[PDB]
């Protein structure tokens, strides 16, 4: 049996305007199996109310999801995104580059 | 242009915790409308769009039973396969069916979907003529000499030409505004440092649906491939789609690179370059 | 609506 590691894409839904409201976006894809820990962070911090679409996969067979949160893009904090699945040693980190 | 219906359904066992998982999504094209998941409190088919939560309680409460139905068919499937395979009862397990139709131009069916597999590889599908099936395994063709024998295959096909073009139709009239539209995406180039003598020309194409979109490069006119990277297309989270493609270019060439854009939201395909 | 057929493996 053979297990896939997870793609990890971390952005912002709209254009990022510091002050103005927004949508942090981690879209993790082309995994398996289907479990996986996903956590957005707010300067290491787990962030409170995140929501995640519903499991679905790709032709590949391979599954994806989307966790999304409420976050007020400034210039002291720091955003990023943690997961952790079967495929990895531990959990991996992709911070928010807003160049991405 | 052309639209579809599909379903996907995932069913994971776990040995040792009870039942097995099994959850079912629906999708008009690139908009999820319905789900159903085993591990809720009250297992039930729920809205996930706005076009469909207006639908009688008729319909939520037989899509439920057939949910329940499909459940338990799967759950039976996990230990066949355990069977088919000679596996342990410890280890856990996956299978996932998506199948659905494309309504073509012309009304009629232009392709049906019926295609599953067990641990991320392929098991069984139907084929374009709808009538045979191919199995990618030994295994498998036992399943197909069980779906040959019920003329599986001739059931489901009045399934794809019949019922499930219908509702996708209904779906589509009642969700036209937001299943019935082509949003252009925004567009622009960024230029970023890597070495002393190179650079990274990303474009970008945000908010736009549906999600199938082109992006490329090409060098003074002739199409770019090597030093380039196109990131998979992600969502927006509010019905929209984003991509970008990156280019590394020599510092003082970045003139003689253009980004290309195809998307049915455009009147016509855009041609990019990084302006000041 | 999803199908109303699906037969066991």
């Amino acid at each position: 049996m053979i297990q896939r590691t997870p793609k990890i894409q971390v952005y912002s839904r709209h254009p990022p305007e510091n002050g103005k409201p927004n949508f942090l976006n981690c879209y993790v894809s082309g995994f398996h199996p289907s479990d996986i820990e996903v956590d957005l962070l707010k300067n290491g911090e787990k962030m409170g109310k995140v929501e995640h679409s519903d499991l679905s996969f790709s032709k590949d067979w391979s599954f994806y999801l989307l966790y999304y949160t409420e976050f007020t893009p400034n210039e002291k904090d720091e955003y990023a995104c943690r997961v952790n699945h079967v495929t990895l040693s531990g959990p991996r980190t992709v911070k928010w580059d807003r160049d991405m | 242009g052309s639209h579809s219906m599909k379903y996907f359904y995932t069913s994971v066992s776990r040995p040792g915790r009870g039942e097995p998982r099994f959850i079912s999504v629906g999708y008009v094209d690139d908009t999820q409308f319905v789900r159903f998941d085993s591990d809720a409190e009250s297992p039930r088919e729920e809205p996930r769009a706005p076009w469909v939560e207006q639908e009688g309680p008729e319909y939520w409460e037989e899509a439920t039973r057939r949910a329940k139905e499909a459940a338990q068919t799967h759950r039976e499937n996990l230990r066949t396969a355990l069977r088919y395979y000679n596996q342990s009862e410890a280890g856990s397990h996956t299978i996932q069916k998506m199948y659905g139709c494309d309504l073509g131009p012309d009304g009629r069916l232009l392709r049906g979907y019926h295609q599953s597999a067990y641990d991320g590889k392929d098991y069984i599908a139907l084929n374009g003529d709808l009538r045979s099936w191919t199995a990618a395994d030994m295994a498998a063709q036992n399943t197909q000499r069980k779906w040959e024998g019920n003329r599986y295959a001739e059931r489901f096909r009045a399934y794809l030409e019949g019922e499930c073009l219908e509702w996708l139709r209904r779906y589509l009239e009642n969700g036209k505004e937001t299943l019935q539209r082509a949003d252009p995406p925004k567009t622009h180039v960024t230029h970023h440092p890597v070495s002393d003598h190179e650079a990274t020309l990303r474009c970008w194409a945000l908010g736009f649906y549906p999600a199938e979109i082109t992006l490329t490069w090409q060098r003074d006119g002739e199409e770019q491939t090597q030093d380039t990277e196109f990131v998979e297309t992600r969502p927006g989270g509010d019905g929209t789609f984003q991509k970008w493609g990156a280019v590394v270019v020599p510092s003082g060439e970045e003139q003689r690179y253009t980004c290309h854009v195809q998307h049915e939201g455009l009147p016509e395909p855009l041609t990019l370059r990084w302006e000041p | 609506q999803t199908s109303q057929w699906d037969d066991p493996w």
